[PDB]
């Protein structure tokens, strides 16, 4: 695979600016964060649930085999 | 029983990431192992060349090791024979193999130490919950002759009877030798050694620490340097229409 | 003459001539004590000789045998019941039972 | 000599935790010891009141010892 | 037309040195450059220690 | 050149494209501190573990060496999971040859890592090599012929732990001329990206904006390593093989490298012998499989909010089979790892290529 | 309404909202390239552009605005007679490999 | 100035936060 052999692309126009005419943290926070808050909030319903499930799966597996070890669970 | 008893958190002053050994607690330590559980317990894989720096001086390390002999040799004749110890001398071991160590302990098989705190869950903790925690078996419970109750051993009986208590030894710096206090600085020596490089780890890991708080950003910057071109870029579409 | 040399090489890594000597192995009765279970190495495995008690010959008896999945009667397995001796190595993957 | 030890174990069983687990142990003993056969101990009882009262002679006992 | 191309505005992207259209970038060059090569300079005597 | 500079390279790939490059460098790391190892390492049963205590103890900075080694292979499978776990998700998978030698690649960076554990005949050392090896007494007829070939005799002793050491002398090096191959067929293609669409509309040189993020990741993995090396080298460890291997006694407690957990759960989770040993292969070469069950219209999973529940559901049972590979075989223990088990092979199986469909469907195609 | 589920899908999916349309997000087989190769230029085209538009946005991490979301309603298959016809002509010639 | 001034400066740091517990801190108590 080479450049000048990948596909065939048609009336795009690309603009650029050096690395030297600008910043490398435009904006960090006030941008950063708020699209952290975006990518967060649109995952974490998917990713999220089965962590939670885990969780409570550990704890009552966890504490049920304590208390079935003791003489009065 | 199939019980368990974890061992507390010590404030062990070098549980901190940074925090190193105290050495006058290793040289009180090995006083505890040399006195104490020497009698037992082999530490196959210490030398007197090690206590060296760490805890004694040369010429002390040198007077240790002439405290006891060592079996040498063969000699001119093809004869084995005595001599007093010195620095590249392993610490004695109290019996010839693990089979006449049982046969002087009821059956049971004292381990040795060199890596005890390194081979046990709990590490000092355990150990000095352990030497600390003999306590009478509790209502219901019987040992066979030769067991002893303890709660932090697993199954709670020990082939171990307690090996200290106050006064079991006196240090050379008139330490009171209290019981945890004796347990404390053993600990602290077992510590040291099943791992020797310990204080050097952690200068070693100060100075990493310091390095990457140095090259992460640095290199970060030089990341985002050159991915500006590409987070800035603009496009445009103009077809023929 | 490749059937030759593979075997040979396979040959080379099973059990060396040193290996292959065995021999039988006299054990003490009289030093195991009823409840004891006493492991020796023989042959290269554990080998359990467990001095019983009634009670566990009792209750090794009342076992429903059919209902085994290796079904055998404890008197299949032992001369005298108060001595039950084993290779103490666990049939699933080698490890030795407790 | 009196090892620190002793000093702080003494202080840390007069918490909440541990004068209840003591309770609960020394009932174990009556409980137990007042059979001829039976085949529970009080090995849970003293484990629990060992834990609550270690957790809290390892919070100070090392302020004792050199 | 292709006269009727003009480069999108990039002011929020210039570092402020450069945002002044009426004004030549040749006098900042050198320590926008300066920068950049002692940051290079720093990385490269860190990775060699 | 054909392997980095004018490389192209998709525009938007994400930092899970990193892994491959930290695999090669955590392949590189091992071999080198491997090799240094080595120069001080004799295999004989009566001298293994206390060699290894030499290096640790008098040889110059050994101990950094060992500890680097030890928990490099640690390092080794977080990156070696990640990247299959990225594999999985956006749908490289389909790149069929270099995703199966990719498989090859796993298989034998496990072998490679147990008989390494092997080496310090420890307690862990001498059972692990008793119950992987016995894994073959499950074939039918000559099961337990090829386990004693491979003993060299009756039982694990000399002759094993010598060769041991010279199967994970040369294995890395295979592994290496392997990953090369893995990365000849790549390159045929190109990478993958997060989108799961065809990135040729929009490639950048490799050179410098990913070796640039290379190297950046090579800087954390390494702030990893040493964080574990410097102030926690035991942390993921097994104590007791800290203890000389004891051929009449097994550790009441024993357990796999947390790496090998979740096979270990899914194996102890069958009252089966050949029934536990043909779930614990299948648990690994069910990822040959995935490529043929692959029922989207879609590559990847960024546009399938479905198969990503699925997905995490996955991920969380491998948590789970974890956990459970940890913890004795007890209740609840025993049921929750026997669901786990079943689970994961019903997601993979069953619940991700039927949620394919249903997306299919829900998208008219 | 199964379409009630299949408008929640499509924005859950969220490819739209990097302003590709269904058709831009299939998994290139070789019978999706041969009907991609007879895409008429405005259309092969304009994929290229939504999906170049789509990496530039992936890359940066962000979303275009809500209002140039592609929108349910108006997705509409370009590339269904195409894929259709080529799979056909396939279906065929497999037939007459099997006599 | 970074080997020699890192490493020491390092060193200082540590010697500091570990006073009085390093062999080099006592060794005046044992030892021409
Ligand atoms: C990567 C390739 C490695 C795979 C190995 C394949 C082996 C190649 C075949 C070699 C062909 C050369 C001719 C050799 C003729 C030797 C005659 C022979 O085998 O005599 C038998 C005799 C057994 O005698 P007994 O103990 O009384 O019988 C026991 C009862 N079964 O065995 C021998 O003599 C073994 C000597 C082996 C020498 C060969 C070594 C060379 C190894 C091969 C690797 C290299 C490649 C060669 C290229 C092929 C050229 C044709
Ligand atoms: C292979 C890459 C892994 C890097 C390992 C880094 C390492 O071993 O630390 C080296 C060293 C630590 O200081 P020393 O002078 O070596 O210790 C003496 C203190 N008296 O520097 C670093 O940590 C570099 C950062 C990585
Ligand atoms: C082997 C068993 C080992 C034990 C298992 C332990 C697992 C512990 C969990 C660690 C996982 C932490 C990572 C969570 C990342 C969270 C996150 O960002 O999720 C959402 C995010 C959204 O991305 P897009 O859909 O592309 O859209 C971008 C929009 N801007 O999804 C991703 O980043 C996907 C990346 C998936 C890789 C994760 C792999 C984790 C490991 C799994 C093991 C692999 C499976 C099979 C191995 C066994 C043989
Ligand atoms: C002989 C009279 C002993 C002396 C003196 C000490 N120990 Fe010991 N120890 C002895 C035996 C027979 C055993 C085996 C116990 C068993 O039932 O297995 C032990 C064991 C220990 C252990 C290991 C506990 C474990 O978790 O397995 C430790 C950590 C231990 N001993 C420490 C120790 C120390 C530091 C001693 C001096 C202060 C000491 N022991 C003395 C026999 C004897
Ligand atoms: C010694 C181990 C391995 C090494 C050195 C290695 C290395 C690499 C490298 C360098 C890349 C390119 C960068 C990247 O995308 O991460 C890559 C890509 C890939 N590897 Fe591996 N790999 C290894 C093991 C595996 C395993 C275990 C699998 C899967 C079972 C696998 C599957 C893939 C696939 C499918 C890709 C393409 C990813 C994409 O473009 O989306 N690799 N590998
Ligand atoms: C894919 C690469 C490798 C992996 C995953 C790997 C893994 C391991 C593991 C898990 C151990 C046990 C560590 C311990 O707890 O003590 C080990 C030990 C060892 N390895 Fe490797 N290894 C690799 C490559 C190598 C190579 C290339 C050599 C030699 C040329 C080597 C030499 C050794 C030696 C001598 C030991 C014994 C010393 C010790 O236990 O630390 N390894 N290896
Ligand atoms: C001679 C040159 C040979 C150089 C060989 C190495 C190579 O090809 O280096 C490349 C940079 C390669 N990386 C990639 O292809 C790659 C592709 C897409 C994204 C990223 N990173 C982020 O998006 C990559 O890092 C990568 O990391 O592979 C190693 C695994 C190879 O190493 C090996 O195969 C051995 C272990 C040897
Ligand atoms: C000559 C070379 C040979 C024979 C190599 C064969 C290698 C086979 C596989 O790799 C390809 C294998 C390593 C891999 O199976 C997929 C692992 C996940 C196996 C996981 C595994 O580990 C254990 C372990 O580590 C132990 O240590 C103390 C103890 C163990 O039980 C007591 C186990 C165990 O019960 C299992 C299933
Ligand atoms: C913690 C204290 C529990 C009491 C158990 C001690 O038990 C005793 O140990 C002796 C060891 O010399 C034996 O000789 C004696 O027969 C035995 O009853
Ligand atoms: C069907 C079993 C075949 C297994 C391959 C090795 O087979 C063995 O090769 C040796 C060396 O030639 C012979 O001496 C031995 O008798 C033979 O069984
Ligand atoms: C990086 C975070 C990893 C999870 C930390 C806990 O790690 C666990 O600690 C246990 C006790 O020390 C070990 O026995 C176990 O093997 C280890 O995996
Ligand atoms: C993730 C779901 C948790 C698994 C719950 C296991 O639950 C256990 O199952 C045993 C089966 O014999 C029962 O005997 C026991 O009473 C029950 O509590
Ligand atoms: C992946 C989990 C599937 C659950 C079905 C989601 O169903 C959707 O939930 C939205 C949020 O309330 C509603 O606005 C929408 O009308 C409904 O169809
Ligand atoms: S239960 Fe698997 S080896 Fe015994």
């Amino acid at each position: 695979r080479q450049f000048g052999h990948l596909t065939r692309v048609r009336h795009v126009i690309t603009y650029s600016l050096s690395p030297f005419e600008q910043r490398a943290f435009p904006h960090y926070f006030s941008k950063g964060i708020p699209n952290v808050l975006r990518r967060t909030r649109a995952c974490i319903l998917r990713v999220a649930p089965p962590f939670v499930a885990f969780y409570l799966v550990y704890t009552w597996g966890t504490q049920e085999f304590e208390k079935s070890k003791r003489k009065n669970p | 029983s199939d019980l368990e008893l974890h061992p507390p958190s010590y404030p062990w002053s070098h549980r901190g990431l940074l925090s190193s050994l105290d050495h006058t607690s290793i040289r009180r330590g090995f006083q505890v192992y040399k006195q104490v559980c020497s009698s037992c317990h082999s530490m196959d894989y210490v030398a007197y060349r090690h206590l060296v720096g760490v805890c004694y001086t040369e010429d002390e390390a040198k007077a240790l090791a002439e405290e006891v002999e060592v079996q040498d040799g063969p000699n001119e004749d093809g004869e084995m024979f005595m001599r007093p110890g010195k620095l590249s001398d392993y610490f004695p071991k109290p019996y010839p193999n693990p089979e006449a160590a049982r046969a002087a302990n009821n059956g049971a098989l004292p381990p040795d130490l060199s890596y005890i705190v390194r081979a046990r869950h709990g590490g000092e903790d355990y150990v000095f919950s352990l030497l600390t925690g003999y306590c009478e078996p509790p209502t219901g419970v019987s040992l066979r002759e030769g067991l002893y109750f303890n709660p932090y051993f697993p199954g709670q009986a020990i082939g171990m009877a307690p090996p200290i208590y106050n006064e079991v030894l006196e240090f050379d710096d008139g330490t009171p030798a209290t019981m945890s206090q004796v347990a404390k600085d053993v600990c602290t020596f077992l510590r040291w050694a099943a791992e020797p490089e310990h204080d050097h780890r952690k200068r070693m890991g100060l100075k990493m620490l310091l390095m990457m708080g140095l090259l992460l950003p640095l290199v970060y910057a030089m990341k985002r340097h050159k991915w500006s071109v590409l987070k800035s870029r603009k496009l445009a579409y103009r077809p023929p229409k | 003459a490749a059937k030759n040399v593979v075997s040979q090489f396979v040959s080379s890594m099973s059990a060396s001539a040193d290996v292959l000597a065995m021999s039988k192995i006299e054990i003490k009765l009289s030093d195991i004590p009823e409840g004891k279970n006493m492991a020796f190495k023989w042959r290269g495995k554990p080998l359990f000789v467990r001095h019983r008690t009634k009670k566990e010959i009792d209750q090794e008896a009342a076992v429903e045998v059919s209902q085994l999945r290796d079904p055998q009667h404890d008197l299949e397995r032992v001369k005298k019941p108060e001595w039950v001796i084993l290779i103490g190595v666990c049939t699933h993957l080698g490890c030795v039972p407790i | 000599l009196v090892d620190p030890l002793t000093t702080v174990r003494e202080q840390c069983e007069q918490l909440e935790k541990c004068v209840k687990a003591r309770e609960r142990l020394e009932l174990c003993d009556e409980r137990v010891s007042s059979r001829s056969q039976t085949e529970e101990d009080c090995t849970e009882e003293l484990l629990d009141f060992l834990h609550a009262r270690d957790h809290c002679v390892a919070h100070k006992l090392f302020n004792s010892l050199k | 037309s292709h006269t009727d191309i003009k480069v999108p505005d990039f002011s929020d992207y210039r570092r402020p040195e450069v945002l002044d259209s009426t004004k030549s970038s040749k006098e900042s060059s050198e320590a926008r450059k300066g920068f950049s090569y002692l940051v290079t300079a720093t990385t490269t005597v860190g990775v060699a220690y | 050149n054909n392997a980095f500079i004018d490389l192209p390279a998709p525009s938007n790939i994400s930092s899970w494209w990193n892994f491959g490059s930290l695999l090669g460098i955590c392949l590189i790391l091992q071999i080198l501190t491997g090799l240094f190892l080595a120069m001080h390492y004799t295999s004989d049963t009566t001298t293994a573990f206390s060699s290894v205590t030499h290096i640790c103890r008098d040889v110059n900075y050994g101990w950094i060496i060992r500890y680097m080694h030890a928990n490099g292979a640690s390092m080794f499978f977080i990156c070696l999971y990640m990247h299959v776990g990225r594999g999985l998700y956006y749908g490289s998978y389909t790149f069929l040859e270099t995703w199966n030698i990719g498989v090859i690649l796993l298989l034998t960076v496990m072998a490679t890592a147990f008989m390494g554990y092997v080496l310090p005949w420890g307690q862990m050392s001498f059972w692990g090599a008793t119950v992987i090896t016995n894994l073959l007494s499950a074939i039918p007829y000559i099961g337990t012929n090829l386990v004693e070939w491979i003993w060299g005799g009756f039982s694990v002793d000399k002759a094993t732990l010598t060769r041991f050491f010279a199967f994970h002398f040369i294995l890395p090096f295979i592994i290496m001329a392997i990953a090369m191959v893995h990365l000849l067929f790549l390159h045929e293609t190109g990478s993958n990206n997060p989108t799961g669409i065809s990135s040729d509309v929009d490639k950048i040189p490799f050179h410098p904006y990913y070796t640039i993020k290379d190297i950046l990741g090579a800087l954390l993995l390494i702030l990893a390593l040493m964080l574990l090396v410097l102030f926690a080298p035991d942390l993921l460890g097994d104590p007791d093989n800290y203890t000389p291997a004891n051929p009449l006694n097994t550790p009441p407690h024993i357990k796999p490298e947390w790496y090998f957990l979740f096979a270990y759960a899914i194996l102890r989770s069958i009252p089966n012998k050949l029934g536990g040993v043909l779930a614990l292969a299948f648990s690994i070469l069910i990822l040959a499989l995935i490529p043929l069950l692959h029922t989207s219209k879609q590559r990847s999973m960024m546009f399938r909010p479905l198969s990503q529940c699925l997905f995490w559901a996955l991920v969380a049972d491998l948590l789970t089979l974890t956990w459970i590979g940890g913890q004795p075989v007890e209740h609840p223990y025993i049921t929750i790892g026997q669901l786990a088990s079943v689970l994961y092979f019903l997601l993979i199986l069953v619940l991700m290529p039927t949620a394919g469909t249903i997306e299919n469907k829900l998208l008219k195609w | 309404w199964l379409e009630g589920i299949r408008k929640w899908y499509y924005n859950a999916a969220g490819f739209n909202k990097l302003g590709l349309m269904r058709d831009d997000t299939i998994h290139e087989n070789d019978d999706v390239k041969e009907a991609i190769r007879r895409l008429p230029e405005n259309l092969y085209d304009d994929r290229v552009f939504r999906i170049k538009r789509a990496l530039d946005l992936s890359m940066r991490q962000q979303i275009l605005p809500k209002e140039q979301w592609t929108k349910y309603e108006e997705d509409k298959s370009y590339l269904e007679p195409y894929l259709k016809e080529v799979i056909r002509e396939r279906k065929e010639r497999e037939e007459w490999a099997k006599k | 100035f970074f080997e020699r001034a890192f490493d020491q400066g390092a060193d200082a740091i540590y010697e500091h936060i570990n006073e009085g517990k390093l062999w080099k801190h006592i060794k005046h108590k044992y030892e021409k």
